[PDB]
């Protein structure tokens, strides 16, 4: 991005987060909403959710992100995100993956406490993946 | 900038489109970077350095016990080591716990990870090392680090470090 450009988001993701996990909607996608919860009994996998943010690479995503509860940090290093969801506020800022995979969150450096992790994990896919990916999520989260 | 470091950004240049995948949060060194000498010990207790392991490429992980994305992925660097390791590679996993030397070798003994031996630093001085040279925005932070003791590449977050995305790359990155 030119930092001072106004971005102009092909898509747009709505994540709420709770105590203790992120759930995403897609209102340009059929406006459906997913949990994201940490995975089990996926052996051998070791990391991820049962339902990841997915997004197409090479594109602007823009992610407004709200606190049900209490305020939540939503943050991903690798793609410039730390923004605050707010109870009763939404916060909103851009990004653009430039290489397909799987990314993970952190821990903050801070100790924290006692169930209250909340794995973000964002998934990108190419163009073909994501219509598909989009057309199943569709019916699966309905 | 040190020039000795530039071989190393070749490197990164090299396997950039492997840093996919399961490793896709990996950043590629676009500039030289001589990494600090981080301090640690090892299971023993007895001193080492960074540039104790010079001569092969190197996994440097940072990993503690309140940090559950830090625990999940111990056991495929645990793999890793086993499937990579030797006279070009290691894996060099810190623990960084500062209260209760004992709960992190415990872990590793649960978890049957007897690979990656056991280095610490219980005053968690390596975390504080790279945040200053901006590689460390959270835990688990691990770095790609040529024989020089160089930066290939930084990854703030967890990962499948056993997946064949994984292996491929650090295979690229070694011979």
């Amino acid at each position: 991005f030119l930092e001072l450009d106004v971005p102009k988001a092909d898509l747009t993701i709505k994540a709420t987060g709770k105590q203790w996990y992120w759930s995403y909607a897609y209102p340009d996608n059929g406006k459906f909403e997913f949990d994201s919860l940490m995975a089990q009994d996926k052996q051998p996998r070791l990391l991820g959710v049962d339902n990841e943010m997915v997004v197409p690479v090479n594109k602007v995503i823009r992610v407004q992100v709200t606190g049900a509860d209490v305020i939540h940090a939503f943050a991903l290093p690798a793609f410039g995100v730390k923004i605050d969801a707010i109870p009763g506020r939404l916060n909103e800022t851009w990004f653009k993956a430039a290489k397909t995979g799987m990314f993970y969150g952190q821990c903050s450096e801070l100790s924290g406490k006692d169930h209250a992790f909340m794995p973000i994990a964002i998934r990108v896919v190419e163009d073909k993946e994501f219509a598909s990916w989009v057309e199943t999520a569709k019916k699966k989260f309905a | 900038g040190d020039p000795a470091c530039r071989a190393a950004v070749a490197t990164a240049q090299k396997i950039a489109p492997l840093a996919h995948g399961e490793v896709a949060a990996l950043t590629m060194a676009s500039a030289p970077l001589k990494l600090p000498d981080l301090a640690f010990e090892d299971a023993d207790g007895k001193p080492k350095k960074l540039s104790d392991f010079r001569g092969k490429t190197l996994l440097v992980n940072l990993w503690a016990t309140w940090c559950v994305p830090s625990r999940k992925e111990m056991p495929a660097l645990d793999e890793l080591q086993g499937k990579l390791s030797g006279p070009n590679f290691e894996v060099v996993a810190i623990n960084i716990d500062t209260r209760d030397p004992e709960k992190p070798k415990t872990f590793l003994k649960e978890a049957n990870l007897t690979r990656l031996g056991y280095f610490n630093d219980q005053k968690a001085k390596v975390f504080q090392d790279l945040k200053a040279i901006g590689r460390a925005l959270g835990m688990p932070t691990s770095v790609l680090v040529d024989p020089q003791g160089c930066e290939i590449a930084t990854i703030a977050g967890p990962a499948e470090w056993a997946s064949e995305d994984a292996l491929k790359l650090i295979r690229a990155a070694t011979g």
